[PDB]
């Protein structure tokens, strides 16, 4: 009975080493090393094994330390020497990380040399309080019409991308990352958004394909990729979201704006559950520990919009959660839905019905709402949202709607037109003015005479036309952020003449 | 008494005392930290060791680090100086406006009022809101479930209840942010500042805020409701007021208790809830009651997991609820504010023996005509058109302009007394205004304002 | 079983929506067999809603039981160490 | 470091502490000195004074550690057994002291080559017959082995003798013979 | 929940399947005669 | 080397105590005094100089105090060309009764996964000749595929068809690992390969290595046999540069064996009774099965779905480790359609119009859309019947039934089951046939004509003959 | 006391559902194996040994009695749950109260098709 009551320790005490800054492995198994001694070690402090592996002191017990290993178990044997490092876990931060692919500890895994950063930051700092914050007011543009119109995200919000497997969540995140190139290239310094993609428990092939996709779109020069893949130790997959959050909190603290994607938090909760079950912490529902909500909530509260006295920067978080058969009442989906400010919900039936991105607008919500929109998108999207809600009220009457009154048939028609308008192709985010022009064409009624099969082609052709020959009205809408009455008349003229000439 | 940390496992810390073991529920002070860390005793493990739960993060804790016994449970500043301020679970200010300079402190753990301190007949708490006071009235010292979340004016109704209980009854309010989002806590603070309920310049603040954030350990989220209840207890027992206490959210209070109980190694009960679910809820809720000095009325936001009303958390909360206010979006998109659903809001004191035969009959008639009108809408005769007209007028007359919306909407706010509500709905039901247009009742106070709007 | 109950809930929700749409379509085409079809589809939707309510009660009951059973399995596994 | 395992293995708290002391004494070849000092400690603590003093769980641990260090220095004990009693006092395993002593004692008994031999008989057995039995039972042993014979009487075996030499076992009772013959007749 | 009536395999999922096969066996006989 | 003693035996878990030289975790230990070879794999260091090990064979007859010898390395199997045409078990012994496998090098079955810089981003389609797979969820050269399905839906038949088609179309040293599956099926596969020239008993020009640890094996053997097969394939990929095919049936048994030993290793159960380390074990095993810049490994894995759940933690954890998941539905197998692939549940990472072309992508998406609309119209059929639909709804239903039939294809390995002969349909033939059925070019032909045929010409011929008879 | 001293007593337990919940708390804190709805195995004995003490005595024992009216709260009208069925197995009949009746104004909302009194018929007066 007793971890430290091993016969060797007892006979060494009977016979009559520094047990303050140094320890000895009593037992090692499944990534958990019980360490004797280390009487001066702190909770959550990084330690050092004799083989060079690092650990973290999670369980401080009366006679042993429960240390989680940042690597493989085979390099640790009973009796190995453990050292203190005297420090809580910290990562490097700065602009030196933009364009790099690092692991959960800020070590480059792309071969492009060492991260030449000068600043380090603790991964477990507390979020900003009540007073340092201000209300979420500026739009975070994703370039996706359905998101930007019906589920708008602001700078400082925490919007959950939730859905089953293979529904398009990573694609939404990657389109959002690719979109910010227009702002990061231009000169307006407070529309610039730096991105952090945290890959948690994925294939290395998947992250390689993602980094290639971001390099082809020239989105890597302002993106940090943190990857704790599937073959990494559960401590690394547990720590990667906090590393990414500190990398983004650097920007949030220095007057800049960052966006972070946790892809995904389900796998991080699974890694944490493994670490906790092996440390023999009391399991709860689905064997998850008691403080897994605390885990994800103290991770997600660190995304904040700061007031002007604190630099005015922000950190926007887009956590990803995979549900099993649409079950949002599972433990971790429930926690993360409770923590965030709204959720972009993706469906499989919407996916295979031709609706891509498969955003379920009935189930999706943004609690920040229109405060996170521009006045032009606000104008058009209020009408679009009302009309789509009305369509959803009577969408069940479709396949019989030809035998219903003119009001129902018009609701059905306008709804099918707007639904065909919200479709979008992959890796092609739109500017907000172009989205405004397309939604304007849709909600003002210049598509009710058109066939549903032709709405996509009309939208593509009209967008090409207005981008080529109407940069003036586009620039006006973009610079003023609203559709002025002169701009409204010009839009009306453009759309009516195009529809006249359209095939 | 000085102790030393012997174990740190997450948010659970074991502290060994070599003399003077502290009782259970005592707060301990961890020494040598840059921020105040407080541990609350949970068990006596034997061998002079107690097991505690932390109120803040435990990173950087060392075995052997000295821990001081406070000598009492968590003590928070209580007084009129807490009004308009924000404090966390352990009573320190989190709004950066300086210390809270009250004269006395109260422990957040207290026994409920005794048997002989209880009021023996139920009275009504008049809020000045027409739909609430009429159809689903609140009882003094009762618990009210507030259903409906975002987009239905929950914060406007909260602030209007604060304002109306401050004006009509002279009783202050306490808001407890149990598991609050920090963004929405900042939002609430600033909406309360802009609606005058909080005043940063003089002592006319009407509400005290207690925030237990979502990024705090489960112990803090399990005790923030007690902190708010302790402030409200002060206002009731020392100043004989009728206090309002808001607990948003109560499901998060249950969830934090479940998490704390799981951290302490206790075997979960049904659906994963703490085995002590009913007794935790009871020890909290029984302090919300009418005593002989004053009363504490509690509006509590209910979240229902999986829309399952037989879930243990709602089923245990519903055993204490005396009323229910359902904020419906089908009522808000209809144009009515406050968006209270008049057919789904209930009350236990909607009983002739409690509110009087006249009140009961007016309320029953209003509800019956609204149900009839829903039926008639479902089919769209002789007098059914008149029922439709009277029910549209009743629907409009349930609306009301609020004082906390005056700066934004421009309309004056109305605090309708109970008799004026009863008689106005009675008259509309009898037919005394079957000639006036239905939009002469929309967004007015008493029925005299309806006839005055019909004149124009 | 939870999956059987979810299958049946989904099926009856679909039946209820279809009969409601058929009731509306018969109400339009009626403006003697059309009246009979309108009332019949109204009754079918009402019966489907009652079956949906009873099955929703059964489903919530069964999911609470499943969560409790899995917790008890995990607890009993941990207590045997 | 490498630990020296005793010839027999005991388990539990008592087994671990006894194995520890055995290895630590074989490190310094003081087995008999610490053996008799543990016997002295066991008789010291078992007398109701020290038993009631050290088995009391509300009096502080350090106070009884100091008292045990006092009483183990006063009686001229080796540093080995002294820090052994100190270790039992810090871990709070003073209750397991008699168990540690017993485990060490049986370890050293099998280290002396003592094998526990039991000879069950129906009646109180003859003394010269029992000496001849001793002489014959010494034949089942290796060298350096001595027979610690304790013969208890079970009259229900009807005759013969049931002998157990450590774990070896011969069932020469006659009841076994009659039961075998009954099983043979019925089957 | 599309096609959840047939996926639940009830008295309605069997009624649906029987209809699809009856209608399309009659169509196939009318489409093979001409073919 | 180090010598220890067995101190505990509880099932397939054996504790060994060492005096000198505790062996590291993952080492193989040899139990001395056994007529057959019993290998113990070190799992945990328990303290007190004891390790806890999992046995690769049965533990009957083991005695406390039995001596154990440390190998000084993990399980080391023979790797090389000489493994081709042979069958080996989890520990590398030949189980085909054809003598020792004499290779020049041995490789440890526990190795690190390739780094991030070693990944390759190339995605080229691997045409299989199966219509539904080629069209809706095409496979990639050097990608991980994965075949999900319950019991009796067709995972084994489909993996044997893929073996047939690709592995003989291939010239690059396939590997098949039989993980916790039936021994009758292993004998059947061995003899089909000997008969079809893929395994050459004499004149060793064989091109497939076989590794088999079947149901009757203890959990340790079924948990490490996938790693043994992986190690053979890894040698072929790395130290020869060859392009390799790895077939694993069934990979669920790796996880199941882990769960079977989990509790006896002292681990609190996770959800659904799985070990707490399910995801990281699956990850350390699956991240080695990958194409690097050194060489290609095209991996086809059969994945058992317990009780047809697909939300069970084992298939749900396998899903993220694949590049083209093919999901076999029991509801489609009950319709008589084979292969039972679910068209609305199978996904490929190269189903991209910038990879396969706009014609293929548009045809696949139109097929999936018409099948989803058919799913929705079945409700209204159930309530109203088929005669009260619009005519365009009837057209949708008719074309959807034809597309369902035409997705089915007769296999060469299924002639004993089907009677029909096998068909191997090219990619453009598939795209063209489905494009024509979508465009409405065969609304005059009956739906049964498309069932169990190859290309669309076979469909028109079958329709002609049915018209002749019926 | 009254039952054994020749007098008659009536006892109401309001309610035994919360007493079973209190006992489940005590049992789970003692780390006893939970069963249906996490209730201990002896939650039936908890109520059975109690409600057995309500008895009518013969005249050689004083002739007194003790009547028990235990109260049980169901969830969404489910009377086939664990604790309701336990108490139904213990008692001599039940008075069902329905919510659908109580809302419609039928009060006391007694379901007459489901309520029963197994041994009370012999007690009803002749006029009634
Ligand atoms: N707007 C779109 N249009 C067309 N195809 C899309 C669109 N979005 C996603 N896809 C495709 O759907 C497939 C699945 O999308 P994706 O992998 O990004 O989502 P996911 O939920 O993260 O998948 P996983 O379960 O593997 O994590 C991809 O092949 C992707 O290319
Ligand atoms: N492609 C097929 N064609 C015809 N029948 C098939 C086909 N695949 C499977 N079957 C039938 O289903 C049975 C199950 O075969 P199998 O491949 O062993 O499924 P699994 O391995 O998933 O349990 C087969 O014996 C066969 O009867
Ligand atoms: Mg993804
Ligand atoms: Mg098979």
């Amino acid at each position: 009975t007793g971890t430290a009551e091993m016969s060797s320790i007892l006979e060494e005490r009977i016979l009559g080493v520094d047990l303050e800054e140094t320890g000895r492995v009593l037992s090692i198994g499944d990534g958990i090393a019980r360490v004797h001694g280390l009487r001066n070690v702190q909770a959550e402090e990084m330690v050092e094994f004799s083989s060079g592996l690092k650990g973290m002191s999670l369980n401080l017990e009366p006679d042993n330390v429960g240390v989680v290993v940042f690597g493989n178990d085979k390099l640790i044997k009973e009796g190995d020497i453990v050292k203190r490092t005297g420090a809580i876990v910290d990562v490097p931060v700065g602009e030196e990380l933009l364009g790099r692919v690092v692991d959960a500890l800020g070590n480059a895994i792309d071969g492009k040399g060492p991260i030449g950063s000068k600043t380090r930051r603790r991964v477990g700092l507390k979020a900003p309080g009540i007073i340092p914050r201000i209300s979420v007011r500026e739009p975070m543009q994703t370039g996706i019409k359905a998101v930007d119109s019906l589920v708008p995200i602001g700078r400082g919000q925490r919007e959950l991308i939730i859905g089953d497997r293979q529904t398009g969540k990573t694609s939404i995140a990657i389109d959002t990352i690719i979109n910010q190139k227009r702002f990061n290239d231009g000169s307006d310094e407070k529309k610039k958004l730096y991105c952090i993609y945290v890959a948690i428990g994925q294939k290395r092939s998947t992250v390689a394909q993602l980094v290639k996709r971001l390099t082809d779109a020239d989105a890597m020069k302002y993106t940090i990729v943190v990857s704790a893949t599937a073959s990494d130790a559960a401590p690394l997959q547990y720590l990667a979201p906090y590393s990414g959050c500190s990398m983004g909190e650097y920007f949030r603290d220095n007057g800049k704006h960052a966006l972070i994607i946790y892809d995904d938090l389900s796998k991080q909760a699974v890694a944490y559950r493994q670490m906790s079950l092996l440390l023999r912490r009391p399991p709860g529902r689905e064997a998850y520990p008691g403080d897994v909500f605390y885990l994800h909530s103290r991770l997600l509260e660190r995304a904040a919009k700061m007031n002007d006295a604190f630099g005015g920067g922000s950190l926007t978080a887009l956590p990803v959660i995979e549900t099993q058969a649409g079950d949002v009442s599972a433990y971790i989906p429930t926690n993360v839905i409770s923590i965030t400010d709204g959720q972009i919900f993706l469906e499989t039936e919407l996916f295979y019905k031709g609706i891509r991105p498969a955003i379920n607008v009935g189930l999706s919500v943004s609690r920040v709402g229109s405060a996170a929109q521009t006045r032009a998108m606000k104008q058009v999207a209020g009408t679009m949202k009302l009309e789509l809600a009305q369509y959803r009220e009577v969408a069940a009457f479709a396949q019989f709607g030809s035998d219903l009154d003119a009001a129902t048939q018009q609701l059905l028609s306008r709804g099918v037109r707007l639904t065909e308008l919200l479709k979008q192709g992959q890796y092609s985010p739109m500017a907000i003015e172009e989205q405004v022009a397309v939604i304007y064409a849709g909600v003002r009624g210049y598509l009710d005479k058109l066939e549903p099969s032709k709405i996509t082609k009309f939208e593509n052709a009209f967008l090409s036309h207005v981008v080529s020959q109407h940069q003036a009205l586009l620039g006006t809408i973009r610079a003023d952020g609203k559709i002025s009455e002169q701009s409204d008349a010009k839009l009306k003229e453009i759309v009516t003449n195009f529809l006249a000439g359209f095939e | 008494a000085t102790g030393r940390i012997v174990a740190v496992i997450g948010a659970v810390v074991d502290v060994q005392f070599d003399e003077g073991l502290p009782p259970i529920l005592n707060a301990l002070e961890v020494q040598g930290r840059e921020t105040r860390l407080v541990l609350e005793v949970a068990q006596h493990l034997g061998e002079s060791t107690v097991r505690t739960i932390a109120m803040d993060g435990t990173e950087g804790l060392v075995r052997g680090q000295k821990v001081l016994d406070s000598g009492a449970p968590i003590k928070i500043p209580v007084g009129p100086e807490t009004l308009g301020r924000i404090m966390n679970v352990i009573g320190e200010p989190i709004d950066e406006r300086g210390p809270i300079k009250t004269k006395q402190f109260a422990p957040i753990h207290a026994e409920a009022p005794e048997f002989m301190e209880m009021s023996v007949e139920q009275e009504i708490l008049v809020t000045g809101i027409k739909v609430v006071d009429l159809l689903a009235p609140y009882a003094k010292g009762g618990k009210i479930g507030l259903f409906g979340g975002a987009g239905v004016g929950k914060t406007v109704l909260i602030m209007e209840l604060i304002n109306n209980v401050a004006k009509a009854h002279g009783g202050y309010s306490v808001f407890a942010g149990v598991g609050e989002r920090t963004r929405e806590g900042n939002d609430l603070y600033h909406e309360m500042i802009e609606s005058g309920v909080i005043n940063l310049k003089d002592a006319t603040s009407k509400v005290a805020l207690v925030y237990g954030q979502m990024n705090e350990p489960p112990g803090a989220r399990a005790r923030v409701a007690l902190t708010g209840l302790t402030v409200a207890e002060y206002f009731r027992d020392q100043e004989g007021q009728d206090v309002l206490l808001f607990i948003d959210n109560i499901f998060r209070f249950t969830q934090a208790g479940s998490e704390v109980s799981a951290l302490l190694g206790r075997i979960p009960s049904a659906v994963g809830y703490q085995p002590t679910l009913a007794t935790d809820m009871g020890t909290m809720q029984e302090r919300i009651t009418t005593t002989k000095k004053g009363s504490i009325t509690s509006v509590q936001a209910i979240y229902v997991p999986a829309d399952d009303l037989t879930d243990p958390a709602p089923a245990t909360t519903f055993a204490h609820l005396d009323a229910t206010t359902v904020l419906s979006r089908a009522i808000a998109e209809l144009g009515i504010y406050p968006a209270v659903d008049p057919l789904d809001s209930t009350s236990r004191i909607m009983d002739p023996n409690i509110v009087g035969s006249e009140h009961y009959d007016v309320a029953r008639g209003v509800q019956k005509i609204l149900q009839d009108y829903k039926s008639l809408q479902d089919i769209i005769s002789e007098e059914d058109k008149l029922t439709v007209s009277r029910a549209r007028k009743i629907q409009r007359f349930l609306s009301q302009p609020f004082q906390v919306a005056e700066v934004f909407t421009g309309h004056m706010g109305k605090l309708v007394p109970l008799k004026e509500t009863i008689k106005g709905f009675q008259q509309i039901l009898a037919g005394e205004y079957d000639h006036l247009p239905e939009q002469a009742f929309y967004m007015v106070g008493p029925i005299e304002e309806a006839v005055a709007k019909a004149d124009k | 079983t939870l999956k059987d109950i979810t299958r049946r809930l989904k099926s009856i929700k679909n039946i209820q929506k279809i009969t409601k749409s058929m009731k509306m379509v018969a109400a339009a085409k009626y403006a003697s067999e059309q009246s009979a079809r309108m009332t019949a589809m109204d009754n079918a939707s009402k019966n489907a809603s009652e079956m949906i309510d009873k099955l929703t009660l059964t489903f919530n009951r069964t999911r609470q039981a499943v969560i409790t059973k899995e917790l008890i399995e995990i607890i009993s596994g941990a207590a045997a160490l | 470091a490498k630990l020296v395992r005793p010839p027999v293995q005991v388990y539990g708290i008592e087994g671990r502490y006894a194995t520890a002391l055995y290895s630590a004494a074989s490190k310094q070849n003081k087995l008999e000195q610490v053996e008799k000092e543990l016997l002295r400690v066991a008789q010291i603590l078992k007398e109701p004074k020290v038993a009631a003093s050290v088995l009391n769980p509300y009096v502080k641990r350090s106070i009884k550690v100091k008292s045990l260090n006092d009483i183990t220095a006063k009686e001229r004990f080796s540093p080995l057994t002294t820090n052994l009693i100190n270790l039992l006092a810090e871990n709070g395993r003073l209750s397991n002291t008699q168990g540690v002593v017993s485990a060490f004692s049986t370890m050293m008994s099998v280290h002396r080559g003592e094998v526990p031999c039991t000879v069950t008989s129906a009646s109180p057995l003859e003394e010269a017959t029992l000496s001849e039995l001793k002489t014959v039972l010494k034949s089942f042993l290796s060298q350096g082995q001595v027979l610690k014979l304790e013969a208890k009487t079970d009259p229900s075996i009807l005759g013969g003798m049931i002998v157990r030499i450590g774990e070896k076992y011969v069932d020469m009772s006659v009841k076994t013979k009659i039961q075998k013959l009954g099983r043979a007749m019925r089957e | 929940g599309a096609g959840s009536i047939r996926e639940a395999g009830g008295a309605f999922g069997k009624r649906e399947q029987a209809e699809e096969e009856r209608y399309f066996r009659a169509q196939s006989r009318e489409q093979l005669a001409a073919l």
